[PDB]
């Protein structure tokens, strides 16, 4: 999606839920669809700005990032 | 007591419309203030204690109260800037102070004469207040309020005194209200009024 | 700023607009200027800088 | 796709006119933009407001009832409406 | 260009030519008859009220008016305060001067010989009130000049012509005040000779 390719701070996410996700050296947003919950209040403030955009948990997705 | 925070204090009244003048300005500026619709016979205590002149409205903010129709309307147009409600220029600006000074002085006087006046009176005044108001016509064509793109001032001079047009027996006659009768459908639905408007000065409206 | 109003003003000559006089007035502006600041909110607004 | 206005000028008998009405038509469809009555052929605004001349469906008559039937009907919207202040404030 | 339809006598008048003399401004003055000029301004001006302000564009028809514009135009020396809370005060406290006392001075010029005794000590007794306060600041309620008191300046001058004075009490820490302001050369080269016979200054 045109939706995959942004800052990882471009979603407007919460500072310490963005905090917790992006401290943890993340890179880009287009990965955030194959985010695994394993790998990881922090749980409500990845869930309702992923399912408001466009975005989901623990999809597939090939080929990426490219630069 | 009545200033004891960094609130305002205004005794308002839920008719006269000293109030339904300052309320509009005081809240097109965005600022939380208290109501208190009170009469002339049984206001609040506080509304006779520190007003030492006790007059309609009176604003009282950790200082003082100032009581005036314009005394007030100033003191927020000068202390609450954004967003603003008069000119910059002086030449220009108190002339603005000047339509205000020919309506309170021009057209109070046709209201209050039409609330004690006699039988003939009440549509001599409606005779001189009815046409008269129709020989400002045409300036609305040009500017899009009275002679100032900006909503300013000496527009809520006017409005609170044009939403009393038929509540004391008035309704226009002749060609071009469709200039003037228009216009009002551009400042009488607005956010500093819709808002700003008291109830009970509502149902002259139907 | 003096955006669409008249002369500009001065930090807490804002704090007793806002009623809570502070140093949160300099910072208001502070955090708020950089959401503006992060990109595809200056898209449209970077483009007239050469 | 006009060349000659030769017959869009038998409607209307007199070029200053023909200059008038099809000025003022063709600015409908550009500013508050209406609707060209004449399938475009992917030509100007002008050169629409002169093909419509031609085939008698504008003329100085029909472009002020085709518009003051609409000047008022948005007066039956404003009636209409203003029972929108008339159940909204009781 | 700048003229001015002052009264020789009004004291509304004399306000004026304080603030146009304090500023500097240059001006000039057409009088009026006694306290009618001519039906020849009823044209620049419906009321036919002095004073009236005209220069080159401008009507305007009040001491309000008229004398703040003169001070929202020409800034400096400035007759107000700077930040907003103390206009109000100023503002607001010469609305009351104009309000109780002026018109009080109504039956003492236009009332008759009885209503003159009724306004003559209900307000003597006020002119002391604030007669003690002159130990706080020079001016009144002001360490320099201002607007607010351009009220008193060509009030308190029409005193012995009115009638009431100071006699003991009211004219300790009152006398001293006239003797400071009076003296300024606005109010030194403000007087006119019609204006003037209202007092021995």
């Amino acid at each position: 999606d045109p939706i995959l390719l942004r800052p990882v701070d471009d979603l407007e996410l919460t500072v310490r839920s963005a905090n917790c996700l992006k401290a943890e050296a993340i890179h880009y947003i287009g990965d955030l669809v194959q985010r695994t919950e394993v790998e990881l209040k922090s749980l409500t403030e990845i869930k309702d700005v992923l399912a408001s955009r466009g975005l989901s948990l623990g999809m597939r997705l090939e080929n990426w990032p490219p630069a | 007591a009545a200033n004891k925070r960094s609130v305002m204090t205004l005794f308002s009244g839920p008719t006269d419309i000293y109030s339904h003048q300052v309320r509009i300005v005081l809240a097109e500026k965005g600022v939380s203030f208290e109501i208190e619709h009170v009469e002339k016979d049984n206001p609040p205590q506080d509304l006779i204690d520190l007003n030492p002149n006790q007059s309609v409205p009176t604003l009282v903010d950790r200082e003082l109260t100032l009581w005036e129709s314009r005394i007030i309307m100033e003191y927020l147009d000068e202390r609450f800037p954004h967003p603003p409600l008069m000119p910059v220029y002086p030449v220009a600006r108190g002339e603005s102070r000047l339509y205000m000074h020919r309506i309170e002085k021009d057209w109070y006087t046709l209201m209050n004469t039409i609330i004690n006046g006699s039988a003939s009176e009440a549509d001599a005044a409606r005779k001189q207040l009815r046409e008269e108001l129709l020989a400002i016509a045409p300036v609305f064509g040009q500017k899009p309020y009275f002679l100032s793109d900006e909503f300013s001032l000496v527009d809520c001079y006017l409005a609170p005194l044009l939403w009393r047009l038929p509540q004391l027996g008035i309704e226009f006659s002749g060609p071009g209200a469709k200039e003037l009768k228009g216009y009002m459908t551009r400042v009488f639905e607005r956010d500093s009024f819709l808002a700003s408007l008291t109830e009970a000065e509502r149902e002259m409206r139907l | 700023f003096g955006i669409d109003m008249n002369t500009d003003y001065t930090l807490e000559e804002v704090g007793k607009q806002f009623d809570v006089t502070r140093e949160r007035i300099r910072q208001i502006e502070a955090k708020a200027l950089r959401k503006l600041r992060h990109p595809s909110r200056s898209e449209v607004l970077r483009s007239f800088l050469d | 796709a006009r060349v000659t206005v030769q017959d869009a000028v038998e409607k209307i008998g007199n070029r200053f006119d023909l200059v008038l009405v099809a000025a003022r038509r063709a600015r409908q469809m550009q500013v508050g933009g209406k609707d060209p009555l004449v399938p475009e052929e992917n030509d100007k605004t002008t050169v629409i407001a002169l093909r419509e001349i031609e085939e008698g469906l504008i003329n100085n008559q029909i472009l002020d009832v085709r518009e003051r039937q609409e000047q008022q009907e948005q007066e039956a919207a404003e009636l209409q409406a203003v029972t929108a202040i008339a159940e909204g404030r009781r």
